[PDB]
RNA sequence: ACGGGGAAUCAGGGUUCGAUUCCGGAGAGGGAGCCUGAGAAACGGCUACCACAUCCAAGGAAGGCAGCAGGCGCGCAAAUUACCCACUCCCGACCCGGGGAGGUAGUGACGAAAAAUAACAAUACAGGACUCUUUCGAGGCCCUGUAAUUGGAAUGAGUCCACUUUAAAUCCUUUAACGAGGAUCCAUUGGAGGGCAAGUCUGGUGCCAGCAGCCGCGGUAAUUCCAGCUCCAAUAGCGUAUAUUAAAGUUGCUGCAGUUAAAAAGCUCGUAGUUGGAUCU
């Protein structure tokens, strides 16, 4: 007996067909749009869309006026809406069902950050990221994948320490003014 | 620039005769804040001496902005001496533990064991 | 297996409990006392998970030992002392009263009494019995023997207790229209009136209780526990009045309160 | 059924040493890479869709 | 044509559970004497003492002389013929060393020109054949 | 022998409206027969029809307008349950647009949307589309 | 074959697994019999026999790790003879003692989550085109790539302080110092005939050596061995063996077949079994 859980799953779902042509062109197209590492995040991403896109269509075999659909599609709207990936406008079980991938890819912080002129490209954002220099709130985020909330979309700064926000230059233009 | 304290969930426990609260650190560009300034902090902002007061399980956030603790205040010395852990008197060097090891004190009194009377006491 | 069991998984808890799954392998075990083990709020769960008074076990003891708690106004140091439905718990030293009462989502709220109504519990009576040179005597739902009670006073009838002497005051008969609460299954810890009681002679009775929101459910004899003559309680309610609400519901009320908080 | 060759091919190979070239990218900047000759520019193309590793 | 009646089930149950017996992967998973007849027992590897050093020749189609091993289990005592797969890689065994030999990955099947051969050598002497093979490790001494 | 005298009419309408025929003759005829084509015709499926009396069981020549797909019977008579009617239509139906599975209930013989209306299960006699 | 909660897979139906932390059972080398006690047929209690085994001065005495570590053995197959009662709880006469329960570290690529191995500018180069004359050309006005071109910026891996952590500690987090141009601080594992993505390029071998799950490749021009180069697949991971699930509508209840591909009994009767016409508001 231990106090430690065990709870844990697997993230994304590797595809059936290894070597389909079409599939690694699409793929590839998304991870070089969107500055992603590997095939393993946009088959993370999909895992997601595909779980989003499983519980509507639960929800959506369901009787109209049943509690539960009303609860948890009302939910599962709420939090597309929330994270920006579902309009406002928009805002029936039916159309999740018409969601892509890239309406989530749009919404990490490493996009996010790309396209709020913080970066000059993605791959630009995705080191500023992982280099501490960009913060959500007063929070300094480090996670490129962090997916922006809508409320917090207005909030993402240059950092109150790092070089280009905060003005504590760093290890190379310290150590070069030095020899100057 | 300077240290900030902040007390977010404050109670008197009169059962413990003491004030518990959840301590908040600001300090945007330092190391965590030692515990022995924390005390005094807390002490010059509850108007008190500073060797009534018990901080610990201090955790910085990502990033550096603020730490977050907990902390005692005890009525007196006295109550703190009777009420708080050992291991945290002993931090503020009010306590001190037994030099012997787990091993040293089972077999001695498994060796203890195998005697009867006042020869206990004689082995050791 | 053999001879009885002392210790109690943290996962094999009850539920109500509201215990964690990663603050250790063991559940406080409560005491043998006057509840069930799975029915009852252990004094150092009151006093530590709800109050927190105490951050560990050790200060329960420590508050326990410096004789601060009084359930039913007798002074425990048991720090797994079986506390369940109706008891008062009362804190001389911070000078709260509080009696263990059921939430509407089946769980001990932290429910905090007057002083004038800590003198009191109501109790509903399990069994009578005439023994012993003719004495009726009267088993409660908290093994209270009380002897000469009142020979109306039948099984599922509620009795008011005065803490200090231990004997009855009034009574109140399980009758339809009296108000009661539900003390097991899945209607735990709601409030309405008694409908209807359907008998099932060799089984278990069936009660219909309808909420004072116009709400009507079910549940067996066993669960009932009579609350007031009528519709009036005779003792404090929680802040929900033993009204369940629906998820819906909640959750809008929930939005609307932060709304107009903050 | 001899066994006496079994190392022949192996062993009788004109031991050729590897060249010394430039590391390659790794993780994401592969990716980019990868992403840039196949979907930017139609430079190595021809209308005809030859190989990434055509000889011809 | 099959029972489609309410009252069905023991009939339908029992005729899908007698005929699975004639399923061929069903029957060998399920019987016991292909457990009993492998030589490893169940397992997916063993240890083995090479006993000597074999050549087998291809099928008829193909013409070459694949280097194998006759190893006994230590599990059991069991003699079997392990294929050494790459080439000089005959000569990184010598006889009397321990081998760990798997499958050869059809499953109790002879593979490819082989012929009655269905493992082949993974380990020789606690190093991997592909260690050796690329000049990773070399044999104890 | 014969069973199911609705198993019997349902293949007699399915052969005569494969075959283009305008009418076709049921027979023996039966309540359950009748009920069945009296949901069918509600919905506009074969039109009117016409119990010839004879003095032993009833027979029916039903009108066929060539609007019938399908019509089944599913044997033996499942008792099939509101949860486990989605199943059955995504086993049966063509579409989630039109088609229906008749089913016998204590409130009647129905199809499986006015089931879930009277929130009824019961069992399955058969489909229509 | 300990059972279940449950796990893997799964369109629907199903198939397989569940020794394994929770509940219930069983056992303490195998049997058996007991004492004590509220509770044991208890084994970190006793009494025998059976097996094995320890000390002996040979008279006797003493055993039970399927507890925690650690050995041996077995095997394809599994970690420290570490620290602590600070947490969780338990036990006691007990606020105070004890707990290899339990917690904490060690080993750990069982697995699961996040996630580096560069980013950006100028220089020209293979460079394009809704930039323009008139296809011819100017190509800092809209982006890739030669880069042993140039340039400064950024940062963490690492090393090292001070806190913080915690029962001492470690780790994470925080702060400062040093820390990046082959940023040599150098990513691998399998492949390149088809299935199945990626070379009939070069050298070697010549039905040999070998490759090859399958089909097949190899007998002097090998797209398949052995190599070099280049290329693509996943990526801090990837290959292999075995078992298993889907694929398998190749176990078919949903939902398979049975003239000739495997298959209706030679033929009837017949009990159980399965199935059974209309009709009652």
């Amino acid at each position: 007996p231990v106090a430690r859980s065990w709870v844990c799953r697997k993230t994304y779902v590797t595809p059936r067909r290894p070597f389909e042509k079409s599939r690694l062109d699409q793929e590839l197209k998304l991870i070089g749009e969107y500055g992603l590492r590997n095939k393993r995040e946009v088959w993370r991403v999909k895992f997601t869309l595909a779980k989003i896109r499983k519980a509507a269509r639960e929800l959506l075999t369901l009787d109209e006026k049943d509690p539960r659909r009303l609860f948890e599609g009302n939910a599962l709207l709420r939090r597309l809406v929330r994270i920006g990936v579902l309009d406002e406008g928009k805002m029936k079980l039916d159309y999740i069902l018409g969601l892509k991938i890239e309406d989530f890819l749009e919404r990490r912080l490493q996009t996010q950050v790309f396209k709020l002129g913080l970066a000059k490209s993605i791959h630009h954002a995705r080191v500023l990221i992982r280099q501490r220099h960009i913060r959500v709130r007063k929070q300094v985020v480090n996670i490129p994948s962090f997916i922006v909330r809508l409320d917090s979309q207005k909030h993402i700064d240059f950092s109150l320490r790092s070089p280009y926000g905060g003005g504590r230059p760093g290890r190379v233009k310290r150590k070069n003014a030095k020899k100057g | 620039d300077t240290v900030t304290i902040r007390t977010r969930k404050f109670m008197t426990n009169r059962l413990l005769q003491r004030k518990q609260m959840v301590i908040d650190v600001l300090h945007p560009g330092k190391a965590t804040v030692p515990k022995t300034e924390i005390r005094e902090k807390l002490a010059k902002m509850y108007k008190t001496t500073p060797d009534v007061i018990f901080v610990f399980g201090f955790r910085t956030h990502f990033g550096g902005g603020k730490t977050t603790g907990f902390g005692m205040i005890y009525d007196s010395l006295d109550y703190a001496k009777k009420n708080e852990p050992k291991h945290r008197l002993a931090r503020h060097g009010l306590y001190e533990k037994k030099k012997t090891s787990r091993k040293q004190r089972k077999e001695r009194k498994n060796r203890m064991k195998k005697v009867r009377g006042t020869a206990k006491a004689n082995v050791g | 297996a053999r001879g009885p069991k002392k210790h109690l998984k943290r996962v094999a808890a009850p539920k109500h409990w509201m215990l964690d799954k990663l603050t250790g392998v063991f559940a406080p075990r409560p005491s043998t006392g006057p509840h069930k083990l799975r029915e009852c709020l252990p004094l150092i769960i009151f006093l530590r998970n709800r109050l927190k008074y105490a951050l560990t076990g050790d200060e329960v003891k420590k508050i326990c030992m410096q004789r601060f708690i009084k359930i039913d106004g007798k002074v425990r140091t048991d720090i797994t002392y079986p506390a369940g439905f109706m008891d008062v718990i009362s804190i001389d030293k911070t000078g709260e009263n509080f009696r263990l009462i059921y939430d509407t989502k089946g769980r001990f709220a932290v429910h905090r009494i007057t002083p004038e109504e800590a003198k009191y519990k109501l109790c509903k009576v399990r069994k009578i019995f005439v023994g012993t040179k003719g004495i009726p005597h009267l088993v409660t739902h908290d093994a209270r023997t009380i002897r000469y009670p009142d020979p109306l006073i039948k099984v599922n009838d509620t009795i008011q207790i005065d803490l200090e002497t231990g004997k009855i005051t009034d009574f109140i008969k399980f009758d339809t229209g009296n108000l009661c609460m539900v003390t097991g299954g899945a209607n735990l810890g709601r409030i309405g009136v008694i409908t209807n009681r359907e008998r099932h002679p060799g089984s278990f009775d069936v009660v219909h209780v309808k909420d004072a929101n116009g709400n009507s459910f079910a549940t067996r004899l066993s669960n009932i526990f009579v609350i007031g003559k009528g519709n009036k309680p005779w003792i404090s309610l929680p802040r929900g009045k033993g009204i369940r609400l629906t998820i819906a519901e909640e959750r809008d009320k929930r939005l609307a309160a932060k709304q107009s908080s903050g | 059924g001899s066994l006496a060759r079994a190392g022949k091919v192996r062993g009788q190979t004109p031991k050729v040493a590897k060249q010394e070239k430039k590391k390659k990218k790794t993780g994401r900047a592969k990716r980019r890479m990868q992403y840039n000759r196949r979907f930017v520019n139609v430079v190595p193309t021809f209308g005809k869709k030859k190989g990434p590793n055509a000889n011809s | 044509g099959k029972c489609r009646g309410l009252r069905t089930a023991r009939k339908l149950r029992s005729h899908r559970r007698d005929q699975k017996w004639h399923d061929k992967q069903y029957k060998k998973a399920h019987l016991g004497t292909a457990l009993k007849a492998n030589p490893f027992g169940g397992a997916s590897h063993a240890k083995g003492i090479v006993l000597e050093k074999v050549g087998v020749e291809a099928k008829q189609p193909n013409s070459a002389i694949r280097k194998c091993v006759r190893v006994q289990l230590i599990k059991n005592g069991k003699k079997i013929t392990a294929f050494v797969p790459n080439d000089g890689c005959l000569n990184f065994i010598e006889e009397n060393d321990e081998v760990l030999v798997a499958g050869f990955g059809r499953k109790g099947h002879a593979v490819g020109d082989i012929p009655g051969v269905r493992f082949k050598v993974v380990k020789v002497a606690n190093v991997s054949l592909l260690a050796l093979y690329k000049g990773k490790k070399e044999r104890p001494r | 022998v014969r069973m199911n005298v609705l198993a019997d009419a349902l293949k007699s309408i399915n052969n005569a409206e494969k075959r283009g025929k305008r009418q076709v003759l049921i027979r023996p005829c039966s309540k359950v027969i009748v009920r069945f084509l009296t949901v069918m015709m509600k919905h506009g499926y074969i039109g009117e029809f016409e119990i010839i009396d004879d003095h032993r069981a009833g027979k029916i020549v039903v009108n066929l307008t060539g609007r019938l797909n399908k019509c089944g019977v599913i044997s033996p008579r499942f008792d099939v349950q509101l949860k486990d009617l989605e199943k059955w239509q995504n086993n049966l139906l063509p579409s989630r647009q039109f088609g229906f599975i008749v089913l016998t209930t204590s409130a009647g013989i129905m199809d499986h949307e006015e089931a879930r209306r009277k929130h009824t299960g019961g069992k399955i006699l058969g489909f229509f589309f």
